[PDB]
């Protein structure tokens, strides 16, 4: 009936999307954009560096 | 056939050792002769002292 | 269900496993088809470099060649169990299982289940053996026919080897066999009966000796060779040098320890001949017509031969565990080990002590025995798959006829159970068994299945296997009607029915019983069997 | 005595067989086809140890190969070094010992094991001074292993003073995949100790380190392995077939190197891996070069013994001996055996072999993998199912505990 | 970067929603393996074996799963095996059903993981309640209902064809074994096998059966009252402990050194030849110049015997184990011995020994296989496992449960019924415990081939005003009271199954992620 | 259409395994195999026959007009050949004469069994042909022999 | 016991077709493969529902709590989830709104 | 004798082609055959760019999907 040895299942998403659940991955988006801020951080003020 | 190895306990078997041996092949060697062979066919490595 | 927890796996399951299981006994089927009955073709085996061993029996093509499939590797457990202990049926059990799979997976593609399938089987089953007590004939072996042992080595041998070897080789069979019967009636096989490889003028020059026949031979020129009167002696004892647990050096001194010391190493040995020689007194009277042998198990030192050789005594080493169990039945003596005790009942008898050299390898025969409990069979042979020709050929003749003296019966062959059992489980009323519902297919798929192994006799001849039966159905249908009870038989030189009562085809009993039995176990599991599967640490 | 046997058994056996008889048909001089062309006395006048003379000086090794995988066998033969071996000593059946002691051993002892010790019977009654036997076995695999043990058993009945000697090679925790190989060796050891006389240990895994560090080459072949356990065994072989005195013949080996009856086994020492006698000194005795897994300088030795060969006087070697124990006193202990013969290849070789204490590691090893990955009756069920009970287990467990004991007990 | 983790760590919802699909996947395989129209299971080990049976312990032992949660399933097997010995398809079978059930909740309403097992403890305390007021007592000493008993669990097996056969083969090896409380074990009941023959002529014969034969031929093949004494020595001289190193200085002491090695072993025969044995057993290996004086008295002398083998011995003959062979008495001797013979058989030799049968040390015996062929043996050697496991629970527990599906029926209305008094938070996870235990009834129609929407609608209507003992026959797959039935199972296996099942769900429930390859 | 099957239920035994039947013209290939070393047995019977050089593994040269010495050497593939070498090898070392006569003479009934066997004969009837003439050849040659030694030394 | 006869009709249809039948298990494998995905319109629903960020292979980034849209980016191999794909897209061009209640 | 003529070429003759021309007509029966009556199964025709049909018809099931051996050719044709 069946058309060989074996059958493997089928991924719902696209080979190597990557996705994840639960708060881990908003804590990722914030910490990157704090990580974009610290750049930005000293450069505020009249006395601030390019 | 199971570990021959020489012991000495007293100079005086250390004398007679080195000559006890050649009196005895000479033994054994002049037994063979006084039949009158002149040739020996051995079977496997002769020794020099008895050579 | 097994890929998402196992990483890597094969599965099949309720259709591949079922389909599997009937194509892999096709496949099977199909090897030894060919090879099955008298006309069948042979089959060599070559594995690596190119060893050559011919042969019919599927044993040997089963436990030669390696096979992967999970079907195969019962039906060669099936084949080679049901062959190791009986000695026949081989094919036999391959066929029943061959064809009972393909014949009852017809009704399971019809979907009937394949448990009252199986139910139907051993219901069956319990049938021929019903059928067994009323099929068999009683036979008496007070008479001591040895026509009809003559007749029953001919149905083996005929089927793996042609007329003319045997001819030759029956009534090497029939006189091994013959002195086999006792007043104790205890049967023994392995120790009586034996073989033995020796590269000789050909395979038709097979002689029956019988005494116990020697692979070795005396060492020393001066030793005599043919000796006429020889009582034989047994000593298990070991007469060159022993070692001796732990013990050093000998320790000397001067330069005559040494000679006395070696001396001494001997000393051990002399004290063993001096009891040979202590023997050999008590039977010195007439010396040069009587002589006298010695046989160890053990090595024996070169220079306690000179010894043996001076008193004109035969030596022989190194033998096997078996032939010290076997002088005792030969000679008529008795065994000793140690040389204590000693006493001139122990010793043996016998009438003609001779020995024959080829190239390099000698052989001593003993023969001419008073009372012989024991015998060998030396097969000759040209190259070594005749030899092993030869070992199947004897190794499967000595067991199907051991077996019909062990028991008090014997079933006629040549298709005569099959066709039997056909018209039983197919005419036999129903109402009388207690199996009910879909269990009308399954007495009709395994009594239609006996009948491809009788015609796989005739696929051989190259007859048409459908109309060789047509005679052999109406002649059972007047049979019965006649008041005449007669078996019929399959022959394949002509195309027509005989009757092997009188041609003097037959068969064992256990054989029959015991591979139906494995077979229905075998092809039972394998219908069951709905998924495979692979899976372990490797 | 003048003669020994040479049994060699399993996939492993074979090969490391067929690479021995490589090695020793080239040391003292035989073309494949058994001719010698060697030059002269010193290669012929002990040829008599290991090669059956016929007429017309066709010698053929005295060699019992077996295996149950036909195919092991049959591509030795069908190689070179093809016409050496008498086609009748080839002992060989299907299926396959299946890689487990209890089922490959006890089905086919139940019938190889017949058949070999019809051959070992005959071809040797051809000789007037058996000596002993040499077997080559894999601890850990499934022929070799089983049929080892029953055949050491079976042969000691049949031959009970002769000596046993064997060339064992235990296994290699990483190297050796299969995960049933402790819970094999350790029943093959049970009996191994009960029977043998004087056994070596060669470890895989060690075998892959020397290989890889000295010889570099990238990736080890079972071939380069077997050359170095080729030329280990060569060595203490011509201790044996060169007219010598030293430790002259296997029993004398025995004597020298058993202080107990109840320890066997001997940690192999070789070197010029890839000279002067003080050159050699070292490579001897390095950590590095010994061909077993545990370290031999947190052990203790008990008895050594060091096999030289090529040009070497008496006084090169003891004046080595004498500078040597001074330095390594808390690790007198010497035994000197120089050769005359030199490698083939080599000018000049020394082979080490000294009982230590150090062994117990490897089977503290072994036993913690057999107890503890076994408490969970693992895999079991493949040997209970051949006949042998878990009372058995429970016997050779126990009976390692002892092996450990003694060594511990004779204080490391 | 950091530690060896972090791979993919399937955290939250999806990683419990892969443990209840790994779960229910153990189950899935071994969903056909249950009632008696059950099919047979395959396997291919990588060694190179083979192993055909149905029973779901030994198919689990040769599948490899590379996941963690699924193991856990997997053990669950060697619970009831190494408990009882019987229903071990039924543990993994009702596991896998009490967490899909609970799944439901889980994913989407929301109760947390610890909630869920409180409410089972309560429904596990239940169980046994009314799995204790299900099952009525039978009578140990009736031998009739014993038999039917015993095959209760043959009938799911092959050999119910030979069930007339089996039963009384089973009976007579568990009364052997049993010990006047009715402690019983298995280690000493001999698994030996013998390839071909007949089921019929097989038999269980009082005592043991060796594979070897006598050593030297003049040995007596058949003996009337043998008397067997067991040793554990090498009856040869042996090597020694110390470091010994024998000095020779005169000539006549090597003769001497080889004499006592012949006079050793006199001393040690002559002493056994105190009490004058027809049959010696060694442990170790014999000589071959003992042996020769052993002949000189009228003992018999065997190969190497195992030391499993000689412990039947010594509870057979009544002997003991014997290693100091001077302290050698006629008390200890073996005696009270049937009858001594050797049957030829092709593959090897086999020593019989029979008992005289006429307390004291419980005694052991071997149970003859003749079957087809040799998965054919160990098919029915794992058979007898099944069907000895069963007369063990009657005998610790004269209590008897319904089978067919009777006794998790049972469970199934109480626990359904009684959960709409248990009003609150607990009322879902405890209503959910009925919907698994209907499923065991459930796999008996499929595998019949009916439909079970109708037999379990029709089977509850009758449940509450029929009777208790109201199952589903797998045969004919009509519904058939089991007391009219007489098939009936015992109360232990139920238990095991009940309790294993929700002991495993209570610890998988607890598992929050999964991180793979940290460390060895 | 674009690839077979492959002949399945090929899974029974190994691939390296290969199977031989009489159909498909191998019996007489197995004959024009014997026909490929019997030509070069020509060419060394008789008086006027010519040496062989076979070189071998190791580089050990003989040169030969002989069919069992020259055969040893050779490693051959072919079972049925090897059929001929160990009958040749029993002809050495039973009576030491008459090799070449064995070599030619069997490879000749395999030459004049391949028109046989064209024709439509049955294996099994031409094995009772040749043992039916055998058993007349043997009777035959005690019956032509002339002369006799009658002395161990002249 | 070591290779399998590898399925004999393999000789019908390439390596490539895989089929998934009943019996077999085919309804358990997909009602529950689609449970993920599920998951994803179930929180994207209502006013305070997630939007979800769809990066599709061009780069184009996508943010939405509108299901719809973000299954027409999705590359979905499962074929079964396909039939729900495009019917919830004939509600968009249809009806418009509810995309996320018909899937 | 095939192969003297073409070494890349091969042959199965009077055993093997039987069970080739009756095997891949009962692998070809098992499959297709479900579809038979109003009760038949659903199949889902998923080609490599995505496109997914639903169908009974035998023709359009074998049209799409290539057939590999040589005996279901002639029974798609
Ligand atoms: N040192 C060494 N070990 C080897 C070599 N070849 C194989 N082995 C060892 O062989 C072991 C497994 O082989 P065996 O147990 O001998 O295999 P076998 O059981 O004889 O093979 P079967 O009888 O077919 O099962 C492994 O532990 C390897 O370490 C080699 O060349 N050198
Ligand atoms: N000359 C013959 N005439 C008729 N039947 C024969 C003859 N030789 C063998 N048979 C039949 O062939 C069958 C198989 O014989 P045998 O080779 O002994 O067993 P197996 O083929 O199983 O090894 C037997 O049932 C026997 O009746
Ligand atoms: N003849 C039968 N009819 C209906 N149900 C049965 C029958 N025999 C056994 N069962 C059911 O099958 C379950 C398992 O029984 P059994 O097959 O003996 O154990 P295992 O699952 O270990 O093989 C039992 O719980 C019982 O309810
Ligand atoms: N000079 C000769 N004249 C005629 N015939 C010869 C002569 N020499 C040999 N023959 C024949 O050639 C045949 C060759 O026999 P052959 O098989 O080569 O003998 P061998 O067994 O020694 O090789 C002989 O039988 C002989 O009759
Ligand atoms: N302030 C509110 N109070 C109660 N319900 C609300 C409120 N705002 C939105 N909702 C509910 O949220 C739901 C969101 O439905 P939605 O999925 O957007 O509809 P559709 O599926 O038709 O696009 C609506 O059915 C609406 O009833
Ligand atoms: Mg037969
Ligand atoms: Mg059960």
């Amino acid at each position: 009936m069946n058309f060989g040895s074996q059958t493997p299942t089928i991924v719902v998403l696209k080979e190597g999307t990557d996705a994840s659940q639960g708060k881990g991955q908003i804590i990722s988006n914030i910490n990157a954009c704090v990580a974009v801020q610290e750049a930005l951080k000293p450069t505020l003020g009249p006395l601030g560096s390019d | 056939e199971t570990k021959g190895t020489v012991l000495l306990h007293n100079a005086q078997e250390m004398l007679d050792f080195s000559k006890g041996e050649e009196k005895q092949i000479d033994a054994m060697m002049k037994e063979i002769a006084d039949m009158g062979v002149e040739c020996i066919v051995a079977g496997a490595g002769v020794g020099e002292l008895a050579l | 269900s097994l890929q998402l927890l196992n990483p890597k796996a094969e599965s099949l399951r309720r259709d591949a496993a079922l389909k599997v299981n009937v194509t892999s006994a096709e496949g099977l089927q199909s090897v030894l088809e060919t090879n099955l009955g008298p006309k069948g073709t042979l089959k060599m085996l070559v594995d690596g470099a190119g060893n050559i061993k011919l042969t019919k029996d599927g044993k040997v093509l089963l436990t030669e060649m390696q096979i992967q499939s999970p079907t195969a590797v019962l039906i060669a457990r099936a084949a080679a169990a049901q062959d190791e202990i009986t000695g026949d049926g081989t094919t036999t059990v391959v066929c029943l299982v061959g064809e009972l799979l393909r014949q009852a997976h017809r009704f399971i593609q019809e979907g009937v289940h394949p448990r009252i399938i199986t139910d139907g089987f051993e219901i069956a089953r319990k049938e021929s053996m019903k059928f067994l007590d009323e099929f068999k004939i009683s036979k008496t072996n007070l008479s001591n026919d040895r026509e009809f042992l003559l007749q029953v080595a001919r149905s083996s041998l005929l089927t793996k080897v042609d007329a003319d070897l045997t001819e030759v080789l029956t009534p090497i069979v029939t006189d091994a066999v013959l002195s086999v019967y006792d007043a104790q009636a205890d049967n023994l096989d392995l120790h009586m009966v034996e073989i033995m490889q020796m590269q000789h003028l050909s395979p038709k020059d097979t002689t029956f000796i019988k005494g116990l026949v020697l692979d070795h031979g005396g060492r020393h020129p001066d030793m005599p060779t043919r000796v006429k009167n020889a009582y034989v002696l047994i000593l298990n004892v070991s007469l060159e040098y022993e070692k001796t647990e732990v013990n050093s050096g000998f320790f000397y001194s001067s330069a005559d320890q040494r000679d006395k010391l070696a001396a001494s190493e001997r000393k051990f040995v002399d004290a063993k001949l001096k009891k040979i020689i202590d023997l050999k007194n008590e039977v010195c009277g007439m010396d040069p017509d009587k002589g006298f042998v010695i046989i160890n198990q053990k090595g024996i030192d070169p220079m306690s031969l000179d010894v043996f050789a001076k008193h004109n005594i035969l030596a022989l080493r190194r033998a096997k565990r078996r032939n010290m169990e076997r002088l005792q039945l030969v000679t008529g003596g008795e065994a000793q080990n140690s040389v204590e005790d000693l006493s001139p009942q122990i010793l043996g008898f016998s009438g003609l002590v001779y020995q024959e050299t080829i190239g390099e390898e000698k052989f001593t025969y003993v023969t001419e025995n008073t009372d012989p409990k024991s015998c060998t069979i030396l097969i000759k042979g040209s190259t070594h798959y005749a030899l092993a020709q030869t070992k199947d050929a004897v190794r499967d003749g000595l067991r199907a006829v051991a077996n019909v003296l062990k028991d008090k019966n014997i079933i006629p062959g040549a298709g005569a159970f099959y066709i039997a059992l056909s018209r039983y489980l197919r005419s036999a009323n129903m109402n009388k068994l207690g199996a009910k519902g879909k269990t009308k297919t399954g007495i009709e798929a395994f009594a239609e299945a006996l009948l491809v192994i009788p015609k796989t006799l005739v696929k051989n001849s190259g007859f048409d296997p459908l109309d060789v039966l047509a005679m052999v159905e109406d002649e059972l249908d007047d049979a019965q009607d006649s008041d005449e009870t007669r078996y019929v038989g399959v022959d394949l030189n002509i195309g027509d029915s005989c009757d092997p009562t009188i041609e003097g085809i037959w068969d064992s009993y256990r054989v029959l019983r015991n591979a139906i039995t494995g077979a229905t176990g075998i092809a039972s599991n394998l219908l069951l069997c709905d998924e495979l599967l692979r899976a372990g640490r490797s | 005595m003048r003669e020994i046997i040479h049994i060699s058994t399993g996939q492993c056996g074979n090969q490391i067989g067929a690479a021995f008889w490589e090695t020793i048909c080239g040391e003292h001089g035989l073309d494949f086809n058994g001719t010698y062309h060697g030059h002269d006395d010193i290669q012929k006048e002990r040829l008599n140890v290991y090669f059956n003379e016929a007429s017309s000086g066709k010698w053929v090794p005295r060699s019992i190969n077996v295996d149950l995988e036909p195919g092991t066998i049959d591509a030795v033969r069908n190689s070179a070094i093809g016409n050496l071996f008498r086609p009748d000593n080839y002992i060989f059946g299907q299926s396959s010992a299946g890689n487990v002691w209890a089922k490959g051993h006890y089905t086919e002892g139940a019938e190889l094991v017949d058949s070999v010790m019809d051959v070992i019977r005959r071809e040797a009654e051809g000789c007037d001074s058996l000596q002993g036997f040499q077997i080559t076995h894999s601890l850990g695999g499934g022929t070799g292993s089983g049929m080892g043990t029953l055949l050491i058993s079976k042969i000691r009945e049949e031959f009970p003073d002769r000596m046993m000697a064997t060339f064992s090679v235990l296994p290699s925790p990483k190297t050796s995949d299969t995960v049933v190989e402790p819970y094999n060796a350790t029943l093959s050891v049970h009996q191994l100790v009960e029977h043998s006389d004087e056994t070596f240990c060669i470890d895989n895994e060690a075998l892959y380190d020397i290989c890889q560090r000295t010889l570099k080459l990238n990736q080890p072949s079972y071939g380069d392995l077997n050359n170095l356990v080729s030329s280990v065994m060569s060595g203490v072989t011509t201790s044996l077939r060169y007219p010598g005195q030293l430790n002259s013949d296997l029993r004398k080996l025995a004597v020298n190197l058993v202080p107990f009856p109840r320890l066997h086994f001997f940690m192999v020492g070789y070197a010029p891996l890839t000279l002067t006698v003080p050159e050699l000194t070292q490579q001897m005795f390095d950590a590095k070069n010994m061909m077993a897994a545990a370290d031999p300088r947190n052990g203790r030795y008990l008895t050594v013994a060091a096999f030289f060969r090529g040009k070497v006087s008496v006084k090169e070697v003891e004046d080595e001996m004498h500078k040597v124990q001074s330095k390594n006193s808390d690790y007198n202990n010497v035994q000197t055996a120089v050769c005359s013969v030199a490698p083939q290849g080599l000018d000049m070789a020394a082979t080490f072999i000294a009982n230590s204490t150090s062994i117990q590691e490897l089977f503290k090893r072994v036993g913690d993998q057999f107890s503890a990955m076994f408490k969970r009756k693992a895999f079991l069920h493949w040997y209970t199912s051949e006949g042998m009970d878990e009372l058995e287990f429970s016997e050779a467990e126990s009976n390692m505990n002892d092996l450990v004991s003694e060594y511990q007990q004779y204080q490391e | 970067v950091f530690m060896n983790a972090s791979q993919e760590r399937t955290t939250g919802r999806q990683a419990q929603i892969s443990n209840i699909t790994a779960a229910k996947a153990v189950a899935d395989v071994i969903r056909t393996c249950l009632g008696p129209k059950a099919m047979l299971k395959m396997l291919l080990d990588p060694m190179g074996g083979l192993v055909l049976t149905n029973d779901g312990h030994a198919i689990l032992r040769e599948i490899d799963v590379a996941h963690p949660a699924a193991k856990s399933m997997l053990e669950l097997s060697r619970t009831q095996d190494e408990e009882v010995g019987d229903g071990t398809t039924t543990v993994i079978i009702l596991a896998g059903e009490i967490l899909a059930q609970c799944a439901p909740y889980l994913i989407e309403k929301n109760i947390h993981p610890v909630i869920i097992i409180q409410a089972l403890k309560k429904a596990l305390t239940d169980a046994l309640e009314v799995i204790k007021q299900v099952s009525k007592p039978v009578d140990v000493e009736n031998d009739a209902a014993m038999k039917k008993l015993i095959q209760a669990s043959i009938g799911t097996k092959y050999v119910i064809h030979w069930s007339e056969k089996m039963c009384e083969l089973a009976l007579d090896a568990v009364k052997t074994v049993r010990k006047d409380f009715e402690i019983d074990i298995k280690r000493y009941v001999r698994v030996e096998k013998i390839p071909g023959g007949d089921v019929l002529d097989s038999r269980v014969l009082k005592g043991v059966l060796l594979n070897k034969d006598v050593v030297h031929p003049k040995m007596s093949r058949h003996i009337e009252n043998p008397r067997v004494v067991l040793l554990d020595c090498p009856l040869e001289y042996k090597k020694g402990e110390s470091q010994t190193n024998i000095e020779i200085e005169k000539e006549e002491d090597w003769n001497r050194i080889l004499q006592i090695e012949e006079e050793q072993v006199q001393l040690m025969c002559e002493q056994i030849l105190a009490v004058r044995p027809t049959l010696v057993i060694t442990e170790k290996g014999v000589s071959d110049l003992a042996q020769h004086y052993l002949l000189k008295g009228g003992c018999s002398v065997l190969r190497r015997v195992k030391k499993s083998d000689n412990n039947r011995i010594a509870r057979v003959t009544g002997a003991t184990i014997v290693n100091r062979v001077e302290d050698l008495k006629e008390s200890d001797v073996g005696t009270n011995c049937g009858l001594f013979k050797v049957e030829m058989i092709g593959d090897e030799y086999f020593s019989f020994l029979d008992n005289c049968k006429e307390s004291g040390l419980q005694k052991a015996c071997t149970i003859m296989l003749r079957g087809g062929s040799k998965d054919i043996l160990n098919e029915i050697d794992r058979n007898l496992q099944d069907a000895m496991a069963v007369a063990r629970n009657v005998m610790l527990s004269p209590s008897l449960s319904p089978g067919g599906g009777a006794t998790e029926m049972a469970v199934s209305v109480k626990l359904a019924e009684k959960a709409k008094q248990l009003e609150g938070i607990q009322q879902w996870p405890y209503q959910a415990v009925a919907d698994a235990m209907e499923c065991i009834p459930r796999t008996l129609i499929q595998n019949a081939g009916g439909d079970p929407i109708r037999l379990l609608s029709q089977l509850r209507a009758k449940h509450a005003q029929g009777n208790f003992t109201t199952g589903i026959d797998g045969d004919k797959g009509k519904i058939v009271d089991m007391v009219s039935y007489g098939i009936w199972e015992p109360e232990v296996i139920k238990q095991q199954s009940v309790k294993t099942a929700i002991e495993s769900a209570c610890l998988l429930l607890r598992v929050d992620d999964i991180v793979s390859g940290v460390r060895k | 259409s674009l690839r077979l099957p492959q002949n399945p239920n090929a899974g029974l035994f190994k691939q390296g395994y290969n199977s031989y039947s009489n159909a498909d013209g191998q019996i007489i290939k197995s004959i024009a195999a014997i026909r490929e070393l019997h030509q070069m047995c020509l060419t060394s019977m008789g008086p006027c026959g010519r040496n062989k050089i076979i070189v071998n593994h190791l580089g050990k040269i003989i040169i030969t007009n002989d069919a069992a010495t020259m055969l040893r050497e050779l490693d051959i593939v072919h079972p049925a050949v090897k059929v001929l070498v160990m009958a040749t090898e029993q002809q050495k070392i039973d009576m030491g004469d008459g090799t070449n006569l064995v070599m030619i003479l069997a490879g000749e009934l395999l030459n004049v069994s391949e028109k046989l066997i064209s024709m439509g004969l049955s294996a099994v009837e031409i094995i009772q042909g040749y043992n039916m003439a055998r058993k007349f050849t043997l009777k035959e040659l005690d019956e032509m022999v002339v002369g006799e030694i009658t002395d161990k030394n002249d």
